[PDB]
């Protein structure tokens, strides 16, 4: 039923988006508001295939009434996951601070935990001083370059046919900009590599005798035995990436 | 020793603990390999690029066999079956579709190139600062107090091994901002005053090494009235 | 709106971010810079203030003999901040431009559905119930070709904006790592003057 | 529309990636430390007011 004060000379009704949301009765004198039928998106939450075969279903942006019991979250309706009381690290993110995990074994939804609580004592005249150290080594991985490609418009858009090539001339020069952009990218890749790696003006050589005060650098220096002359870590990195 | 002196630790700390530091470094270098060996997700960034490229190319090829609102996706059949004056429409539709696909691919590659270049610039800056020198910026070259770094190569990327220093085995102590003696205040040159319960010493701020208090380690600079919390104790001359 | 478009909620709520900020504030208040490179070590606040003063080239007796004056100046400077933020109308303009642009793009995308692009009508049902299939195919093809370009343009604009947002996020993360977790010597990186705290 | 090619899956993929990156940005920025420190019950930091 209509709630707005319809002016007694109009028939239809529209909104900011210009969509019909009011129709005058053809047989009586009344206006009816039209609302779209409920719809939403469906998401599937599953662990690895070779660990189980159960799943959970999330209906996005809808209440559970419009559809291991049901559950209502700020992101929508969850079916197939059992709510718990604890809090762990997030395993499969779902929505506003709600995660799901696999743990008999079932699928449990919970609230993620930020971290372990701590409270350092503070006072007006106290200090803490360390008495020992630890040497730590960590890794950082960064991409530097990309694959360099080139294309041919005539061979791609048309095959060996000549009618297609003749008709292609009516489109102007829409096939010379592409080559320019691809060539620019290809040159930029080499520029990136040269900027990153070419930092030394001379090639240095390590002394044949390797005794650096007790330190051992054998795992990072090049290995003469291998034909490629690469360190074991470099060889492992090259083998790991396909 | 020079690198140790660059973070606030004297050289005698290293010179009297050479074997322990060397053993720790060797153990860490030996253990670093298994971290890369397992958890293959670690080299995700170096792999996605490859995958992405392949995917893109595949899609483009798979876009060739599409009707695009025409009778057939093969030029020869369109030419043979329909007379040339009408086949122009179908040929034009196919041309427009393929041109759109090529433009989309080119634009996507152009967008990706900028992110790749930004990553390369960051890597170049890291190589300039962490490797060829020592860095004071926090959490830039590792996690902790930076000592050194080592580069390695990888398919379409670089790997940095950061060697840093971390304190451990802390202990509680009582401190005072200054020391009162003969009506004069004394402040530490470098370090901090610490009391073990009965006596008072002056130490560094990153390694417990107490020393007796002497006018060599302190400067007077003022009187014994303005400062709040000043305690009084004798000073060896 | 809401005829094919959905807005997803962020993974982190508005309270977890506040908890993270409170943890950072407590760590930098009760531990100095030591909590960002190892175990947190306690230290009285005036002593770490003396350390920070020494870090810029001023001896400790300058602070230790001027504690109350510095505390009063800091209190007044902190107090004026709320009035400075409230009085200035367009202070948080950068955070409002994001919302404005994200609303404008969606509004334009929604409004684009009322364009004929060349056809008898811009409504599918009328075309289907009014004409024969041979012409309905042409009309539907025209409408599809009209809408696909709008979708592609929206996607491209979103990608271009996301790149800049990511760059700003990287800058903010670097600033949090450098200015907050420790002192800085880079000029004008953290404020105007000789950096003390953040 | 079915016979217009795979012009829609590659539209969903970009938006999904954008959403993932947007969710990752906040974790990169705020989630630095993994311990939740708390202030002492009594607040007197040498006269400074926080
Ligand atoms: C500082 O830490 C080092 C390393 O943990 C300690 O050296 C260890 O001492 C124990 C006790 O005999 C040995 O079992 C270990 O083998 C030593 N580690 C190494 C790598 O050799 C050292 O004792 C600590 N010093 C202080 C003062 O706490
Ligand atoms: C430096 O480290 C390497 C790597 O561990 C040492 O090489 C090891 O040598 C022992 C001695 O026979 C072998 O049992 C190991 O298998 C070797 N490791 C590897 C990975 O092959 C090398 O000996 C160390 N340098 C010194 C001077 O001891
Ligand atoms: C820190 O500053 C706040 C803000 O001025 C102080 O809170 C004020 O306290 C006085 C005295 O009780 C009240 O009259 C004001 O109304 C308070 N202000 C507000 C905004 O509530 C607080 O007392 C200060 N801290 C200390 C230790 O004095
Ligand atoms: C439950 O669904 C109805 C739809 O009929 C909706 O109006 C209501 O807001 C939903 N409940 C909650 C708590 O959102
Ligand atoms: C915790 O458990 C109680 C039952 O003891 C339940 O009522 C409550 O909803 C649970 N809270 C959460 C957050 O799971
Ligand atoms: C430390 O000294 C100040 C100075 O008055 C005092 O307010 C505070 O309560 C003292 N700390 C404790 C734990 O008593
Ligand atoms: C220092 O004292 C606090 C409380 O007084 C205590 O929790 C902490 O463990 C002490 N530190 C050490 C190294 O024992
Ligand atoms: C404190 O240091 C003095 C200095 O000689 C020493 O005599 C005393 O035994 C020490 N006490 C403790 C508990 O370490
Ligand atoms: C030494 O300090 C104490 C306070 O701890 C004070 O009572 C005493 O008067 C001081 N000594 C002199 C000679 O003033």
């Amino acid at each position: 039923e209509s709630n707005k004060k319809f002016l007694p000379f109009q028939q239809f009704g529209r909104d900011i988006a210009d969509t019909t949301d009011a129709v005058r009765d053809p047989q009586t004198l009344e206006i009816l508001d039209i609302t779209p039928c409920s719809f939403g998106g469906v998401s599937v939450i599953t662990p690895g295939t070779n660990t189980s075969n159960q799943v959970a279903v999330l209906y996005q942006g809808v209440n559970c009434t419009e559809v291991s019991n049901v559950f209502q979250t700020r992101a929508g309706c969850l079916i197939g996951a059992e709510y718990v009381n604890n809090s762990y690290e997030c395993d499969i993110p779902i929505g506003a601070g709600i995660c799901a995990s696999y743990q008999s074994q079932s699928i449990i939804a919970y609230t993620m935990s930020l971290g372990a609580e701590n409270s350092v004592a503070y006072s007006n005249n106290s200090i803490a001083i360390p008495t020992n150290f630890t040497i730590s080594v960590t890794t950082e991985i960064l991409p530097v370059s990309m694959t360099k490609t080139s294309v041919d418009c005539t061979m791609y858009i048309c095959g060996d046919s000549t009618e297609c090539s003749n008709l292609l001339l009516q489109y102007g020069s829409f096939c010379t900009q592409l080559k320019r952009a691809l060539t620019g990218i290809a040159v930029e890749q080499d520029k990136n590599t040269q900027e990153v790696f070419a930092q030394v003006k001379q090639i240095y050589k390590t002394p044949p005798i390797k005794y650096f005060g007790g330190f051992n650098f054998s795992q990072i220096l090049p290995d003469p035995s291998k034909p490629s002359k690469r360190s074991p870590i470099e060889d492992l990195l090259f083998n790991k990436v396909t | 020793a020079y690198r140790f002196n660059g973070i606030g630790v004297t050289q005698n700390v290293l010179y009297e603990n050479q074997k322990l530091i060397a053993n720790q470094f060797n153990s860490a270098i030996g253990k670093i390999q298994d971290s890369l060996s397992s958890t293959p997700s670690a080299l995700g960034k170096l792999q996605d690029v490859v995958n992405h490229n392949a995917q893109a190319l595949n899609t483009l090829v798979k876009q060739l066999s599409s009707k695009f609102g025409a009778i057939s996706s093969v030029l020869n059949d369109i030419l043979s079956r329909l007379d040339p004056p009408e086949a122009e429409v179908q040929i034009d539709r196919l041309i427009t579709g393929r041109l759109q696909s090529l433009q989309t691919y080119v634009t996507q590659q152009l967008i990706r190139a900028a992110e790749i270049r930004a990553s390369a610039n960051l890597a170049a800056t890291k190589m300039s600062e962490c490797v060829l020198g020592q860095s004071k910026r926090v959490d830039f070259c590792g996690k902790g107090y930076h000592l050194m770094s080592f580069p390695q190569s990888a398919p379409h990327g670089v790997v940095f091994l950061h060697v840093t220093y971390v304190p451990a085995q802390e202990k509680n102590f009582t401190t005072a901002p200054a020391i009162c003696h003969d009506g004069k205040a004394h402040f530490p040159r470098e370090g901090v005053f610490v009391s073990n319960g009965t006596h008072w010493f002056v130490t560094q701020r990153n390694f417990y090494e107490p020393q007796i208090i002497t006018t060599d380690n302190t400067f007077v600079s003022g009187n014994c009235d303005v400062v709040i919390g000043i305690v009084n104790n004798t000073v060896y001359d | 709106k809401f005829n094919g478009l959905t807005v997803l909620p962020p993974l982190l709520t508005d309270e977890m971010i506040a908890q993270y900020t409170s943890a950072l504030l407590a760590g930098t208040i009760t531990s100095g810079w030591t909590f960002g490179a190892g175990p947190a070590l306690q230290i009285p606040f005036p002593m770490q203030m003396a350390y920070r003063f020494n870090g810029i080239g001023v001896t400790q007796n300058v602070l230790y003999e001027n504690q109350k004056l510095i505390a009063n100046q800091f209190n007044s400077a902190i107090g004026k901040i709320q009035d400075s933020l409230s009085s200035t109308p367009s202070a948080l303009g950068k955070l409002q431009d994001v919302v404005n642009h994200n609303a404008q793009a969606l509004n334009t995308l929604v409004k684009q559905l009322s364009s004929k692009f060349g056809a008898i009508s811009s409504v599918l049902n009328d075309i289907l119930s009014r004409l024969d299939p041979p012409e309905a195919e042409v009309q539907i093809d025209r409408l599809i070709t009209g809408r696909l370009q709008s979708l592609q343009t929206y996607v491209t604009q979103q990608l271009i904006r996301a790149a800049e947002i990511r760059a700003s996020a990287n800058l903010a993360a670097t600033k949090m790592s450098e200015c907050v977790l420790g002192q800085s010597k880079r000029v004008d990186f953290c404020g105007k003057g000789y950096h003390l705290m953040s």
